RNA sequence: GGAACUUUACCAGAUCCGGACAGGAUGAGGAUUGACAGAUUGAGUGUUCUUUCUCGAUUCCCUGAAUGGUGGUGCAUGGCCGCUUUUGGUCGGUGGAGUGAUUUGUUUGGUUGAUUCCGUCAACGGACGAGAUCCAAGCUGCCCAGUAGAAUUCAGAAUUGCCCAUAGGAUAGGCAUUCGUCGAAUUCUUCUCUGCGGGAUUCCUUGUAAUGCACAAGGUGAAAUUUUGGGCAACAGCAGGUCUGUGAUGCUCCUCAAUGUUCUGGGCGACACGCGCACUACAAUGUCAGUGAGAACAAGAAAAACGAGUCGAACCUACUUGAUCAAAAGAGUGGGGAAACCCCGGAAUCACAUAGACUCACUUGGGACCGAGGAUUGCAAUUAUUGGUCGCGCAACGAGGAAUGUCUCGUAGGCGCAGCUCAUCAAACUGUGCCGAUUACGUCCC
């Protein structure tokens, strides 16, 4: 029967949220709306123009 | 959602998927896949364009790249000739 | 006039003054009566992670910064004037945004 | 509704974050080496440079068709939006990108480590690199791993001015045995209209000029 | 890593295949998909058994396989990080030395934070690290503003003097002053914003040193010695951490009552106890109740969805209301894509001649513990999610044994505020401002 992905339908939770890179649900920076998880930030902080001044 | 493909399904994602030459699907499970024959009116879900491509790859007729959360799949010279019987249609 | 302003974002310093003062001397050649162009406060953007993809060793941070630069023009030409001052191939990474004041 | 300046540039980052992604696995063996698009009414922009112009493009232009549409039907751009192109590296000895890829296959295709190396330190110092830096991490040798670098010219590694000056890339090489991954760092010697390397000299050269 | 479900990796069960593709036997005279009512069940879960219809080659039954895993091994690895190490260190070439490992360069002398420099010198020429470059803060030029502000001049309005608080001190003084007054004008860049640029160099001065490299004191100045504060950092290495970040990976385990994956319910949080780290205090340099003055960094709404290629609603917010009567709410109505609205950002320490209560007590200190209403977040509040109200306060705690941590100026300490986690929840962390010291400017004792 098709209770089969019933929780995941509904999205409030931080099952819901996922790395858009990395397909990871821990540790995601959601600030500006970014959705990337921690690490597979660092290794793409400069394509999306973020550089370590200071 | 199922792995089971309905035939009208399967024929309307094929019948994309000569026009363009390409399918770009997001590995989201519980997600849609949206084409445009002119139409735009697909609708198929992205459980069962997974289901397709993977029974077209084993059989060695498309590659396989994936990006982000994208697959990207394109037919090859024996995909395209393969292509063609199932829908019948002249070289 | 229409008082059409200019919105020239950008995220490169050396690209934004590039486009503003290129798009300014284009338009005294039309002799627009132009308000020149003022810096917007430039936003930088935080994000503050740690260094480590584990755990342990001490707690290393590294922040990482996103200026955006952010300039105006207001100029008193007609609509199709301020699209001759606009229409130019810029540098990739400048938006321009056309807008109409009242 | 418009989202905010602030919202669109991280949009406009993670466009090119993803599209970076994408290329960099699909022409690998095309010696890919960057991407810039430029963005406009009526039409986007993408260059693609590669060192393998004639594979990046199909045989009537059929793979760049393909990989043309697979960014179309991903980012949702409609007909007459988006045209990619193809330009060349001009030089393909000062980018760092291009020879870890070629570096990769020459461990792929069971060569000896360090005459593989040897042979890109030697093609890219003879195509007017002022130094290189390969070094090459995994089970070189045996059950254990080993680090190798091999080492050729100048190398600036501590200022925040090695940005500008050293071109850099790590690919993973994947062996029957294990994992092997590569690095290749180029210092950039010249080209003052940035064709390859900085138009300004390195930060401590003083070079004082002569009378007249 | 602030887990209610999810997250999730654990436990009790229950589904699903997400076992591709081959090869072999059933197969359209049907391979099979799905499900109403009952029974089964934790389940108005077709999971299954009864019942009969739908689906129409997608499947299913064997065999071989393959793909999945937050399964194992970080002592098989890649990558990144930490740490050797806040240190001044490493490496060739060619010459010299030695049978050789190896030396020399790379140094005994002064000097610097610095193999930093000067001098010497069997070495001479180079490379990296250091310095430089980069960011931020302080003073400043040009540019600049209906997204920042200012003055003026006419009009409009307000106070206008004889006034000495109940007991009433200390303290500036041609044309008096004040401004949703949601006024008109017409001149400006003083402050504001900011792209590139000036400015600092031991520059000048007179003891240390004695050629030199430099040093101390003072000048100059916005700034005086790496100007301040960070970023970045070589070469070697650790059998450090990460197979719980990845569609990073080799090997090996599990692989259809699966260690896959989803539901449902638990658990991660359970308390004789031992420890790290905060928070709150032990009060009168205070608690309370008033009242005043008054910050900086910042955030802010949505999809190939559902609605009217364009527009709405999700986000934060002022303002009214609720209000002929508690908070917490609940509602209207505006505004804002964020220098444009919040916003003249009314932070908290502080302040106050407040003629305010307490008066040295486990007390009006402290607010742990838990009782009873109530209202919001959520699909769900029980092993109180959180706020608010009245109780409890008879819970230690009166300044802390042996020990121990951090710090040299806008600093320590105190104080709050943002962001981040976030539907709801900060005693956290990353930032920012506010108030603002004691001591040293030394040494090798540990
Ligand atoms: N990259 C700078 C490094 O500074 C090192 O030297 C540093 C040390 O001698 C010394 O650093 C000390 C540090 O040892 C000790 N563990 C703590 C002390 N606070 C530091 O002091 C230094 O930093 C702080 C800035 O917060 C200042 O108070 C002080 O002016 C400064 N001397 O001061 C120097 C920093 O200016 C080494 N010379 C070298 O590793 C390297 O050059
Ligand atoms: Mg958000
Ligand atoms: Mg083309
Ligand atoms: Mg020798
Ligand atoms: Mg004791």
């Amino acid at each position: 029967l098709d209770q089969w992905r019933s929780r995941q339908k509904i999205g409030m939770g931080k099952g819901a949220r996922c790395c858009v890179i990395c397909s990871n649900q821990k540790a995601l920076i959601r600030k500006y709306e970014l959705n990337v998880c921690r690490q597979c930030f660092r290794e793409n902080a400069e394509h999306i123009g973020f550089t370590k001044l200071r | 959602m199922s792995t089971y493909v309905p035939k009208p399904s399967r024929d309307n994602v094929y019948r994309f998927f000569f026009t363009e030459g390409v399918i770009a699907c997001k590995k989201d499970r519980m997600g849609t896949w949206t084409g445009t024959l002119g139409g735009n009116t697909f609708t198929v879900p992205c459980i069962q364009v997974m289901q397709l491509m993977r029974s077209l790859k084993s059989r060695n007729l498309i590659k396989e790249q994936y990006a982000w959360r994208h697959y990207y799949w394109t037919l090859n010279d024996e995909g395209i000739a393969y292509m063609r019987s199932y829908l019948h249609l002249a070289p | 006039g229409q008082t059409v302003r200019l919105t020239i974002t950008s995220r490169n310093a050396k690209a934004v003054e590039s486009v503003t003062s290129q798009l300014l001397m284009r338009a005294r050649d039309e002799k627009v009566t132009i308000h020149g162009p003022v810096r917007l406060p430039t936003r930088t953007l935080k994000i503050t992670t740690r260094k480590t993809p584990c755990g342990n060793g001490t707690n290393t941070w590294d922040t990482f910064e996103l200026k955006i630069y952010k300039r105006i023009i207001d100029l008193h030409a007609p609509t199709e004037q301020v699209k001759k001052i606009t229409s130019f191939t810029m540098e990739s990474g400048v938006d321009v945004s056309i807008t109409i004041l009242d | 509704g418009p989202l905010s300046k602030k919202r669109m540039i991280i949009r406009d980052g993670v466009f090119y974050a993803e599209l970076f992604e994408f290329l960099k696995r699909e022409l690998a063996e095309e010696g890919f080496s960057g991407v810039s698009y430029h963005v406009t009414t009526l039409r986007t922009e993408i260059v693609i440079k590669a060192t393998k112009t004639r594979e990046v493009l199909g045989v009537n232009g059929r793979r760049i068709r393909e990989l043309t549409a697979c960014i179309q039907q991903r980012f949702n751009y409609k007909e007459g939006k988006l045209q990619l192109y193809v330009e060349r590296v001009e030089v393909r000895g000062l980018s760092a990108m291009a020879q870890v890829e070629s570096l990769r296959f020459k461990l792929l295709s069971n060569l000896q480590v360090r005459r593989a190396a040897m042979g890109i330190i030697r093609y890219v110092m003879e195509s007017g690199a002022k130094g290189c830096e390969v070094t090459v991490g995994g089970k070189i040798k045996g059950q254990r791993a080993k680090s190798m670098t091999f080492r050729d010219g100048y190398m600036i590694k501590s200022g925040t001015a090695h940005k500008s000056f050293v071109d850099s890339a790590c690919r993973h090489c994947y062996m029957r045995a294990g994992c092997i991954g590569v690095k290749v760092k180029i210092m950039l010697p010249g080209d003052s209209t940035g064709r390859n390397g900085p138009s300004e000299p390195l930060p401590d050269v003083i070079t004082v000029i002569e009378p007249k």
